[PDB]
Formats: C-alpha cells, structure tokens, sequence
C-alpha cells in the first residue's frame, strides 16, 4: 500500500508499506531515503505520536493516509 | 600537511595544563544554583592571522586547520561572513565523536577539546542532580511552538513530555549509543547557563530534500542562547559564536589581525531582503516581551550601517571579545610559532 508522509515545510514523500509493517518500519524506509536517522524522527496521526512498537493497522492507518513527520535533529 | 589539523596539538602539554584547569574551577554551589565555572568562561581565543603569507602556503594552513565543509555551505548559503562591515569568521576543526557541542565550545574559549568530558559531565549533572524545573518549563513552551503541535495536530499526554525529557537528561551522559550522544537546543541553552555566557549559533535555515532539492524541514538550532537563570550583571557580556551544518557543532572564531572592518557578529540574518532578528531561544512570554532589552543586557549591542537593498541600513550586532588568553594558555602563540618555522622551511 501506499501512504504519505508530510513535513512541516509540506514537504510531503511517497511510502510503500503494508498494513503489517511497525512504526519503526516506517521510520526506516524513511531513513533510506532521505538520510534522517529514526530516534530523530517523530510521526503524528490523527494527534497521536506513533510509537515504534506498534503495526500501522494499529493505528488504523490504512491507504493513501498522511503521516505528520518532525524532526528532533542533534548534533 | 606537515602542520597539525588542531590547535592544542602543538603544545599537548599545555593543553593539559588546560584541561587540568577547567574541572577545578567550577563552583558547586551548597545553594541549589547551577554549578557555573569561577573564572575562564571569561577568555576567548582569536585566530592567528594568515594573510600574510603566500597564497599556495595560506591553503595548506587553511587546509590543517579549517573546516572546510561546514566552512563553505554556510558562506555560500549567505549565512556566514555576508556583512561587508564586519571581520571574517573560521570555523576550526572538531571532533566528530558526538560531543562536538563540548568540543566546540571549549575550543573558543581555551583552545582545547573537552577531551576529559569536564563540559559534557557539567552540563549532565545539572539535569541529572538537580532541579529542573524552569528548564523543563522553557523547553515545553518552545517544543509546542517548534514542532508545530496546532499544525500536525499533537496532543502530548504528560507521561510523553516526561518520556520526552528523561531522553533528553539521558542525552546529556556520557553512555555509548559515535562515542556520545548528540546534543540539541535545550542543552545548548543549559550549557550557556552553566557558563554564564550567551552562545550565538550560526546556521543555515532549513534542511534540504536528498530528492527533489525543495525543503525538507527547518533547522531549528540557529539563534541566540542567552544565561537567563543569572542577573546579566553576573555574566560575561561577549558571546560564543558556534557553528552549525551536517548534524556538526564547530567554533567560529574572528582572525586576530583586524582590519577597519568591526569585531562584531550581526544579530540578524538577510534571507530575502529582508533583515530577520535570530530567534532568541527558551523565553517565557514576559521575557518575549522585552526580548531587546533582554539582548542589550547579556550582550554589547552596537548599530552597523551596512549596505541594504542601494542604500544604508542599520542593524544590530554584538560586540565580541578580544583574545585575552595569558601566555602560559595560549595554544594559539604555541602554533603560531609552529607555522612560522615550517613557513621558513617552505621556502627552498
């Protein structure tokens, strides 16, 4: 399936997940592909933060949804 | 290549000398205050001058020394060194062991590397044993703005602000994931507060798309840190100046040898003809309300004109300190020397 992940720029990305895959699933083909390391993300839906414990289907994140990423950057 | 890559490795010695130093002079007050350093967060180290020698011989000191990375992005990106009116800034080479904020930070005031942790294990127990109370606060009221909780719609339980913080307290130590933990703004802002001095960041704007080149999401980082649990009587009045691109913490120190330009960092960046203050970090909502006053107090504010989009402009900029290392701890003399004798050897 297909969901969207958005950034507060509106920046927003195409993912390819199944209903089945974790959060920090999620976080880790968005580490592929813009090079953002996954303790320094955090996803929003629906006003919850999604903790990386738990399956997208658990949150009732089905197709075509949007995710709300923001950054917790370090140096 | 000759010429060491680090100021304190001309003199080890004397960089122990340094590091020796550092941990006895910070007072741990029986009061409750911040435990704070008694007396060399006052020195500032300057950066020898260059330009005289030869172009080719100039590179491979520039080469040694400099970053140059973090160097050319943010002077590119119109970030670094974009006031004609004002004396040039290096950015000298830092440890990437995670600790570059600490390493950063003692490199300008003293030259050396928080090589024995002495700023990492400061800035660590101050959360860890101690109240926290106002730092909390602080960083709450920043995060909610920050991080956009009306636009992405968030709702923090308070367990998550708890979880939140005990991470960021955990951040600070000194335990293996590179070496350390990366830091992050609030530290930044505790870390002045331990110093009695302000800390001025210098960074690009926003992160930038690996795909589409567009912008990904706003660095939040740059801006000014000022020590907000001292009276400004107390603290030193000329600020740090760091700087800040690829998740890298490095000092931008002003070369020794200054021409008429002024010695002074601009407190404003020019985006799109535009003159933006930079954000002044961790305020209550009362400070925010006399945020100049505020800046005039922890800082020297002085009015530069400077060219504006055909005509003159004014903007205010702080003042910064002159190189008042004593002989004895200055890294700086001791390279110095080291140059000129290679330079004399270049020379066949």
């Amino acid at each position: 399936m297909q969901i969207f992940v958005k950034t507060l720029t509106g920046k927003t990305i195409t993912l390819e997940v199944e209903p089945s895959d974790t959060i920090e699933n999620v976080k880790a083909k968005i580490q592929d592909k813009e090079g953002i390391p996954p303790d320094q993300q955090r996803l929003i839906f629906a006003g919850k933060q999604l903790e990386d414990g738990r399956t997208l289907s658990d949150y009732n994140i089905q197709k075509e949804s949007t995710l709300h990423l923001v950054l917790r950057l370090r140096g | 290549q000759v010429l060491p890559q680090a100021l304190y490795l001309s003199n080890m010695r004397k960089a122990v000398k340094i590091r020796e130093r550092t941990p006895e002079d910070i007072f741990k007050p029986t009061n409750g205050i911040i435990h704070h350093f008694k007396t060399m967060h006052r020195y500032t180290l300057e950066m020898f001058r260059t330009c005289q020698f030869c172009p080719q011989f100039r590179e491979i000191i520039h080469k040694a020394l400099i970053d140059r990375n973090i160097q050319a992005t943010l002077e590119s990106q119109k970030k670094l060194n974009w006031c004609r009116e004002v004396r040039k800034l290096v950015a000298l080479k830092t440890n990437g062991d995670g600790n570059c904020l600490m390493h950063a930070t003692s490199q300008y005031m003293w030259g050396v590397q928080d090589t024995d942790l002495v700023l990492r294990k400061a800035l660590f127990s101050t959360l860890k044993e101690t109240d926290t109370r106002n730092f909390k606060f602080r960083w709450q009221l920043e995060s909610l703005k920050s991080q956009e909780f009306v636009e992405t719609g968030l709702c923090y339980d308070t367990r998550n602000w708890n979880d939140e913080w005990d991470n960021l307290i955990k951040m600070a130590s000194t335990d293996t994931p590179l070496q350390y933990n990366s830091l992050e703004e609030i530290h930044i802002f505790v870390l002045c507060n331990i110093l009695r001095r302000p800390i001025i960041v210098i960074s690009d704007k926003m992160l930038r798309s690996l795909e589409s080149g567009s912008n990904f999401a706003p660095l939040k980082v740059g801006g000014i840190y000022l020590p907000l649990h001292w009276p400004a009587q107390e603290c030193y009045r000329y600020p740090i100046v760091l700087g800040y691109d690829s998740h890298h913490f490095v000092p931008l120190v002003t070369l020794k040898d200054s021409g008429p330009e002024i010695r002074a960092v601009p407190l404003v960046n020019r985006d799109r003809g535009r003159f933006e203050d930079l954000k002044v970090h961790f305020l209550t909502d009362p400070e925010n309300e006399m945020k100049e006053k505020l800046l005039k107090e922890y800082l020297m504010v002085i009015e530069i004109p400077v060219q504006g989009w055909g005509t003159t402009h004014l903007i205010n900029a702080a003042k910064l300190d002159e190189a008042n290392l004593p002989k004895e701890i200055n890294l700086v003399d001791d390279y110095f020397e080291l140059v000129q004798h290679e330079y004399k050897k270049w020379q066949e």
